[PDB]
């Protein structure tokens, strides 16, 4: 079955009413289960048969449907509700899941704390360097990050990794990895990592000395 | 004397799959032309005998079994199919000379509430041996506890209803099935054509 | 508790044969419906195989004749014999018991299969010693960097698991060299810097690499 879930980026504030819609290509009657997969941890079964919530669940999740189109509802959006929910049909032999609807939480902005680490002496003497500038507790995952090489625009040499949204404080962490070899490290001594956040403030300037 | 093909193909109720109602047609001229009259058989699907020849042949008895299985499962009541219906509820033998016949009995067996009187066996420890008939209410567990026959964790009622209801699609609609078989033994044949 | 340690597999060349094993707490494997889902990294879960309560086996189209399923009465251990593998089977495999209609479930934590051609190479552990520019009156941060490890997974522990507050492990990202990297940082008060000793522990299960690095502010 060509299972279809229509909301993939849906973001509501604390304590709101949202709805997920899983749609099928035939009559699956009522045999469609709703799953909840937290990051890393194994999926949980929330509404079996499309009309029965399993005991022990909190009592906010409700679902109702029949034949092709099914809907999933969330009655109270507690902060510890961030996950990806899947719809499964378990009686047609080609059991096909759905795409998932990654749910997130929305809140005000926060002032980020920026730290940067210098390369260690052992790695520098072993012919390679690693420069990492760290960004923590910022909103959102999307931000303007740039690098400056000889006062020229730099691209194709940077990488970033964003930590998954925290369940209780809803903060983000970012890291940028830069790698160079001994010949290029020994000839170039100014490096800077500058990021502009949504909160209007003075741009962050990071400076470090080699001796200390 | 003609064989009584009318209380088999017309009845006001048919056996549910767990009780599959076998019967015997014997000592009568049987022209398998009385049927082909009212069943737009979804799947007449005869195997090996073909329609015209059996007007001609003669055998000791013809065994007609009747069930009610929903549309998606009508494929399973055939030779060599595996699934809940053909493994826990009725098993056609690997070799067969017979004609499964199914008609969409939507009007008679559909209750808007549901007709909870048609049921199938969800779980059994082993696949049914060919043509076996099995009727029981015994709890099926997952845990080691005997469970004393209650509805509880690792305790379930094995039969489950088909919940047939009119506003349902073609897949979930009653489909009465009549599996005619042809038995030939060393005794003199009595059911000719 | 229905808790499953379905833990078997780590990786082989293309064309190899791996053997998974599942396991079982309240029930017996041969009495209840069970199946094996397959979650590719960053993709929707897909259904590979399923067993019934009487031995019926059903497979998926992409695994017709390469995969096998098999049920073990003696020790639970629902077995799935992966054969005729390839370079696109890399996915996390979860053991799963499905009671069909009355509703309960077990999906066990699941195991990672990354089957490829490259060779296993140990992680490169580097010290993030905190710089002297940290805030005197604020809260300082320091962490442990692990570079060029293969394959997944890698776990970073601090103070042998005694410290969970402020732990931020960044997800692995693929470098140009085909080797993975991650960065782990923690936030701790500066008062415990000179009096509590912080040590990072990188873990590599496939190669049994046990590297412990002690970190001190400079």
């Amino acid at each position: 079955i060509r299972m279809t879930q229509s909301p993939a980026s849906l973001s509501a504030s604390i304590g709101d009413r949202v709805t997920i819609t899983c749609q099928a290509s035939q009559d699956i009657n009522k045999y469609l289960n709703w799953y909840q997969q937290k990051p890393g941890k194994a999926p949980r079964l929330l509404i079996y048969d499309a009309s029965n919530l399993e005991t022990g669940v909190p009592s906010r999740f409700s679902g109702s449907g029949s034949g092709t189109d099914f809907t999933f509802t969330i009655s109270s959006l507690q902060p510890e509700d961030i996950a990806t929910y899947y719809c499964q049909q378990y009686d047609n032999l080609p059991i096909t899941f759905g795409q998932g609807t990654r749910l997130e939480i929305k809140r005000t902005v926060a002032a980020p704390s920026v730290f940067i680490f210098p390369p260690s002496d052992e790695q520098l003497k072993s012919g390679t360097a690693s420069v990492v500038c760290l960004l923590n507790n910022f909103y959102p995952r999307e931000a303007k990050v740039q690098w400056k090489v000889d006062n020229a625009l730099q691209s194709g040499n940077s990488q970033e990794s964003v930590t998954e949204q925290d369940s209780k404080d809803s903060t983000y962490s970012l890291s940028s990895t830069l790698t160079l070899s001994k010949a290029d490290y020994e000839k170039h001594k100014v490096y800077a990592c500058e990021v502009t956040h949504q909160g209007l403030s003075s741009p962050v300037t990071k400076s470090f000395n080699r001796g200390e | 004397n003609l064989c009584p093909f009318d209380e088999v193909f017309n009845a006001t109720r048919f056996a549910s799959v767990y009780a599959w109602n076998r019967k015997r047609i014997s000592n009568c001229v049987a022209d398998y032309s009385v049927l082909y009259n009212f069943a737009p058989f979804f799947a007449f699907k005869c195997y090996g005998v073909s329609p015209t020849k059996l007007n001609d042949l003669c055998f000791t008895n013809v065994y007609a079994d009747s069930f009610v299985i929903r549309g998606n499962e009508v494929s399973q009541i055939a030779p060599g199919q595996t699934g809940n219906i053909a493994d826990y509820n009725y098993k056609l033998p690997d070799d067969f000379t017979g004609c499964v016949i199914a008609w969409n009995s939507n009007k008679l067996d559909s209750k808007v509430g549901g007709n909870y009187n048609y049921r199938y066996r969800l779980f059994r420890k082993s696949n049914l041996k060919p043509f076996e008939r099995d009727i029981s209410t015994e709890i099926y567990q997952a845990g080691n506890k005997p469970c004393n026959g209650v509805a509880g964790v690792n305790c379930y009622f094995p039969l489950q209803s088909y919940g047939f209801r009119p506003t349902y699609g073609v897949g979930h609609q009653p489909y009465r099935v009549v599996v005619l078989s042809f038995e030939l033994l060393h005794a003199p044949a009595t059911v000719c054509g | 508790e229905v808790q499953l340690v379905e833990s078997g597999g780590d990786l082989v060349q293309p064309g190899g044969s791996l053997r998974l094993s599942c396991a079982a707490s309240g029930f017996i494997v041969s009495r209840n419906y069970m199946s094996w889902v397959r979650q590719a990294p960053g993709k929707g879960l897909e259904w590979v195989s399923s067993i019934y309560s009487g031995g019926s086996t059903f497979y998926a189209g992409s695994v017709k004749g390469r995969f096998t399923i098999s049920r073990d009465n003696s020790k639970n251990t629902l077995y799935l014999q992966m054969n005729s593998l390839r370079a696109e089977d890399t996915a996390i495999y979860y053991c799963a018991r499905d009671i069909p209609r009355h509703g309960g479930d077990s999906w066990g934590q699941g195991t990672l299969v990354t089957v490829s051609s490259a060779s296993t190479k140990g992680p490169s552990v580097f010290p993030l010693a905190p710089s002297s520019k940290s805030t005197s009156g604020g809260t300082a941060a320091l962490g442990c960097l692990v570079k060029d490890y293969f394959p997944e997974p890698v776990t970073v522990s601090w103070n042998s698991g005694a410290l969970t507050s402020g732990v931020h492990t960044f997800p692995a990202v693929l470098q140009s060299s085909g080797l993975y990297s991650l960065s782990s940082v923690v936030t701790v008060p500066s008062s415990s810097l000179g009096t509590q000793t912080y040590i990072c522990n990188v873990n590599h299960k496939p190669s049994n690499t046990k590297v412990d690095k002690k970190v001190e502010p400079k």
